[PDB]
């Protein structure tokens, strides 16, 4: 009779050496209770074909297969991998090294398991897009520093 | 202050008809380049303490894009018994026991590692041959079976 | 006169590193000069031009 | 002039004298209509002339 098990998913933005976005997908799956902090969630990370991530041997190039554990009261215990090699493979500088962060151990600040329904919240990162100055609009101000508006 | 040179011979004025040229230098009427100091892009900061140079605001300023280096998330995850359509189908088990019949290499299951993939009936790559605690199982309604003990 | 309504042409514009450096002529014309810049041709709204 | 021996560039120094009429233009938007009682007084409803 159609067995099935709990899951949660998300996507998140990243920038290149070139000014361009790339979302990557994340898939959480609870595959076991375990002792104290029973929760164990294997974690999958993906990117669209041309880009690559993992070194070798798992080993489709796109996919990372980490894991995550939450402590007895829903505070996070640990999560792995903490970092990601990422080469866009589109002329952008290769081997960018992202370091994903999901909160300090034993704290509510990051991921938190709970009896309540799972939902994403928050998302933030470094990064811009290339810009250029527009000469027609300049404006000097008081105290004499010269503003510019890209 | 103004100077015809690198600033070796300053001249003082109270007039202020400052204006940009086709080139970046920031010039008054007839020639002289006003003294002051330029920003450092590595720090995005002005450095007032040192001796003034000629101002130089190249009209085609260009900001290189900043690579994202970090990613953050905060999210609840329902460890509880009542998921609702936040599920996933249970993993397939072709193996007789620790043996894919597709690839005939002997990789034993339950390792909680060496996760292994297959192309699906569509084309997406997905997980196969992974045993599960059975204490995590949910029915079609997403209610926990809540199996325990003996 | 057919049902169709194809776009038939497109208008370029341009911009200089220094307005007002460039010289005037009769008519409503302007003209490129030293202490002005090069024409820098582009499309209607992408180069930072309105 | 372009920047040279430690100087910046300089704007052209023209005066600018007077204003004059370049052209008139006729405008051909459709006008409002009124009915009459004389049968023989058509008014075209689009374009083209008698």
């Amino acid at each position: 009779e159609q067995l099935k098990l709990s899951a949660f998913s998300a996507g998140l933005e990243i920038y290149d050496s070139l000014g361009s976005k790339h979302t990557l997908e994340v898939q959480f799956v609870k595959q076991s209770t375990t002792q104290d902090g029973g929760n164990e969630w294997q974690m999958i990370i993906r990117v669209p074909e041309p880009a690559e991530i993992n070194t070798t041997g798992e080993g489709p190039t796109n996919i990372i297969v980490g894991t995550a554990r939450f402590n007895n009261d829903g505070s996070l215990a640990n999560y792995t991998p903490k970092t990601i090699n990422f080469s866009p493979n589109n002329g952008a500088a290769p081997n960018q090294q992202i370091k994903l962060s999901f909160g300090t151990s034993g704290s509510n600040d990051g991921l938190v398991s709970s009896n309540s329904a799972s939902t994403l919240t928050g998302q933030a990162t470094d990064g811009y897009t290339s810009g250029n100055l527009k000469p027609d609009a300049i404006r000097v101000d008081d105290k004499g520093n010269i503003l510019g508006e890209f | 202050m103004v100077s015809d040179d690198g600033g070796l011979t300053n001249y003082l004025t109270r007039s202020g008809d400052f204006k940009l040229d086709a080139y970046g230098n920031f010039v008054n009427n007839a020639g002289f380049v006003v003294q002051g100091w330029n920003i450092n892009w590595d720090d995005q900061t002005i450095d007032s303490s040192r001796t003034p140079q000629n101002i130089f605001i190249d009209p085609g300023m260009h900001i290189p894009a900043a690579k994202s280096t970090e990613v953050a998330i905060k999210a609840n995850l329902n460890s509880g018994l009542n998921i609702g359509t936040s599920s996933r189908n249970l993993y397939a088990l072709d193996s007789v026991h620790g043996w894919n019949t597709k690839t005939q290499r002997a990789e034993d299951e339950n390792d909680t590692g060496t996760t292994q993939f297959y192309t699906t009936s569509k084309n997406s790559v997905e997980v196969t041959e992974k045993g599960v605690d059975a204490g995590a199982l949910f029915n079609a309604n997403g209610t926990g079976l809540n199996l325990r003990d003996g | 006169t057919n049902g169709k309504t194809f776009a038939v042409a497109k208008i370029a514009m341009a911009s200089v590193a220094n307005n007002s450096g460039l010289e005037e002529i009769g008519g409503n014309l302007f003209k490129v000069t030293a202490n002005s810049g090069n024409i820098v041709v582009g499309e209607a709204g992408t180069g930072g031009r309105g | 002039t372009a920047p040279t021996d430690g100087r910046g560039g300089s704007n052209p120094l023209q005066i600018g004298l007077g204003v004059s009429v370049s052209s008139t233009t006729r405008i051909h938007s459709q006008g409002s209509v009124q009915t009459t009682d004389k049968n023989t007084d058509v008014a075209i409803n689009g374009d083209g002339f008698f």
